């Protein structure tokens, strides 16, 4: 039906620290060559509340894509903890990775994220300012949220 | 429902 099929994502080095790059391995299937390309984003949810704070951690686009089965390793470097408010900081987050060909987004895939210090003390005291040279990140990998939008493929 | 605002992702 849809001419990109994505088979599977795989978290990969995690848990890690908080500044360590985020590393998904995604499987995708190609019924029909593609004439396009396909751009794929990774986004950081900063703040549940507020839209301004999601930052986009990398772009990717891949071009043509002929048919059959896709794997590559899409990586992006942590985000910057300067636009993270201190409220959100520690605890769960989510961490999304979306597809688009032509514009168009085919799919978003979400997973939880729950950043947390390693430390005792810290656990039971966290610092009003969030240390993340002392929280490790914790993708929650075995329960994605998954939304597939049916689009135009021509 | 804090992550209500992320209801285009289960």
């Amino acid at each position: 039906m849809a001419k990109v099929q994505v088979n599977n994502v795989v978290v990969l080095d995690n848990p890690s620290p908080f500044y360590n790059p985020f590393q998904f391995e995604i499987t995708f299937e190609c019924i029909e060559d593609l004439s396009e390309d396909l751009e794929w984003k990774i986004i950081y949810v900063g703040s549940a509340e507020s839209e301004e704070y999601d930052q986009v951690l990398d772009s990717v686009l891949v071009g043509p894509v002929p048919a059959g089965r896709h794997m590559f390793v899409f990586q992006a470097d942590a985000p910057n903890p300067g636009l993270i408010p201190d409220a959100d900081a520690v605890g769960v987050t989510v961490v999304l990775i979306t597809c688009t060909y032509r514009g168009q987004e085919f799919i978003r895939v979400g997973y939880y994220v729950n950043n947390e210090y390693t430390e005792t003390e810290l656990r039971e005291n966290p610092p009003v300012k969030p240390d993340f040279s002392k929280l490790q990140r914790n993708i929650l990998a075995s329960n994605p949220r998954v939304t597939r939008f049916h689009i135009n493929w021509e | 429902e804090k992550a209500a605002r992320l209801q285009x992702x289960a």
